[PDB]
Protein backbone atom coordinates (compact mmCIF):
# COMPACT_ATOMS: atom_id res chain seq x y z
CA UNK A 1 0.00 0.00 0.00
CA UNK A 2 1.41 3.42 -1.61
CA UNK A 3 -0.17 6.76 -0.22
CA UNK A 4 -1.81 9.06 -2.90
CA UNK A 5 1.35 11.87 -2.71
CA UNK A 6 3.45 9.04 -3.75
CA UNK A 7 2.80 9.35 -7.53
CA UNK A 8 3.38 12.72 -9.05
CA UNK A 9 0.24 15.17 -9.74
CA UNK A 10 -0.75 16.78 -12.84
CA UNK A 11 -3.36 19.80 -11.69
CA UNK A 12 -6.14 19.02 -14.60
CA UNK A 13 -7.97 22.36 -13.98
CA UNK A 14 -7.54 25.73 -15.73
CA UNK A 15 -6.69 27.83 -12.73
CA UNK A 16 -7.99 31.26 -12.34
CA UNK A 17 -7.01 33.43 -9.93
CA UNK A 18 -10.03 36.12 -7.89
CA UNK A 19 -8.06 38.88 -5.70
CA UNK A 20 -11.06 40.75 -4.35
CA UNK A 21 -11.16 44.77 -4.26
CA UNK A 22 -9.57 45.83 -1.34
CA UNK A 23 -11.53 48.15 0.82
CA UNK A 24 -9.95 51.53 1.00
CA UNK A 25 -11.07 54.61 3.39
CA UNK A 26 -11.18 58.30 1.98
CA UNK A 27 -10.03 60.83 4.35
CA UNK A 28 -11.40 64.49 4.51
CA UNK A 29 -9.50 66.70 2.03
CA UNK A 30 -10.06 70.67 1.36
CA UNK A 31 -7.18 72.45 -0.54
CA UNK A 32 -7.98 75.77 1.32
CA UNK A 33 -10.64 75.32 4.61
CA UNK A 34 -13.23 77.97 4.87
CA UNK A 35 -11.09 79.61 7.99
CA UNK A 36 -8.24 80.17 5.09
CA UNK A 37 -10.37 81.45 2.68
CA UNK A 38 -11.83 84.12 5.03
CA UNK A 39 -7.98 84.97 6.47
CA UNK A 40 -7.54 85.58 2.69
CA UNK A 41 -8.69 88.66 2.48
CA UNK A 42 -6.48 91.46 3.69
CA UNK A 43 -8.98 93.53 5.95
CA UNK A 44 -11.90 92.45 7.98
CA UNK A 45 -14.84 94.77 8.55
CA UNK A 46 -15.94 92.57 11.55
CA UNK A 47 -12.49 92.59 13.37
CA UNK A 48 -11.35 96.38 12.43
CA UNK A 49 -15.09 97.47 13.40
CA UNK A 50 -14.87 95.35 16.66
CA UNK B 1 -10.50 117.99 29.54
CA UNK B 2 -13.41 120.74 28.90
CA UNK B 3 -13.17 124.41 29.65
CA UNK B 4 -14.60 125.43 33.44
CA UNK B 5 -18.13 127.13 33.17
CA UNK B 6 -18.79 130.79 32.42
CA UNK B 7 -21.74 132.04 31.26
CA UNK B 8 -23.18 133.11 27.75
CA UNK B 9 -19.65 132.29 26.39
CA UNK B 10 -18.13 129.98 24.12
CA UNK B 11 -14.56 127.98 25.65
CA UNK B 12 -12.27 125.86 23.48
CA UNK B 13 -10.95 122.64 25.78
CA UNK B 14 -8.21 120.97 24.16
CA UNK B 15 -7.19 117.46 25.06
CA UNK B 16 -4.28 115.15 24.13
CA UNK B 17 -3.91 111.52 24.63
CA UNK B 18 -0.66 109.94 23.77
CA UNK B 19 -1.72 106.36 22.37
CA UNK B 20 0.64 103.12 21.64
CA UNK B 21 -0.75 99.96 20.61
CA UNK B 22 0.56 96.81 19.77
CA UNK B 23 -1.41 95.68 16.16
CA UNK B 24 -1.35 92.71 13.94
CA UNK B 25 -0.09 94.15 10.17
CA UNK B 26 -1.15 91.52 7.46
CA UNK B 27 0.23 92.27 3.89
CA UNK B 28 -0.18 90.67 0.41
CA UNK B 29 1.74 90.12 -2.97
CA UNK B 30 3.53 92.12 -4.10
CA UNK B 31 4.09 93.01 -0.52
CA UNK B 32 4.61 97.02 -1.86
CA UNK B 33 2.00 98.19 1.31
CA UNK B 34 0.48 96.44 4.37
CA UNK B 35 -2.58 97.58 6.81
CA UNK B 36 -2.98 97.13 10.55
CA UNK B 37 -5.57 96.12 12.95
CA UNK B 38 -7.33 99.56 13.25
CA UNK B 39 -8.01 99.48 9.43
CA UNK B 40 -5.40 102.07 8.52
CA UNK B 41 -3.70 101.30 5.19
CA UNK B 42 0.38 101.85 4.79
CA UNK B 43 1.74 102.58 1.80
CA UNK B 44 5.14 100.81 2.45
CA UNK B 45 6.69 97.62 1.80
CA UNK B 46 6.93 96.13 5.09
CA UNK B 47 10.34 95.22 4.33
CA UNK B 48 11.50 98.43 2.84
CA UNK B 49 14.67 99.69 4.56
CA UNK B 50 18.22 101.24 3.88
C1 LIG C 1 -3.15 32.29 -8.42
O1 LIG C 1 -3.29 32.02 -9.80
C2 LIG C 1 -2.13 31.44 -10.43
C3 LIG C 1 -2.43 31.33 -11.90
O2 LIG C 1 -2.69 32.62 -12.46
C4 LIG C 1 -1.81 30.10 -9.77
O3 LIG C 1 -0.61 29.57 -10.34
C5 LIG C 1 -1.61 30.33 -8.29
O4 LIG C 1 -1.33 29.11 -7.61
C6 LIG C 1 -2.85 30.98 -7.69
N1 LIG C 1 -2.70 31.13 -6.26
C7 LIG C 1 -1.68 31.77 -5.67
C8 LIG C 1 -1.69 31.76 -4.17
O5 LIG C 1 -0.80 32.33 -6.31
Amino acid sequence: QLSRADITTVSTFIDLNITMLEDHEFVPLEVYTRHEIKDSGLLDYTEVQR
Amino acid sequence: YNPSRVEAFHRYGTTVNCIVEEVDARSVYPYDEFVLATGDFVYMSPFYGY
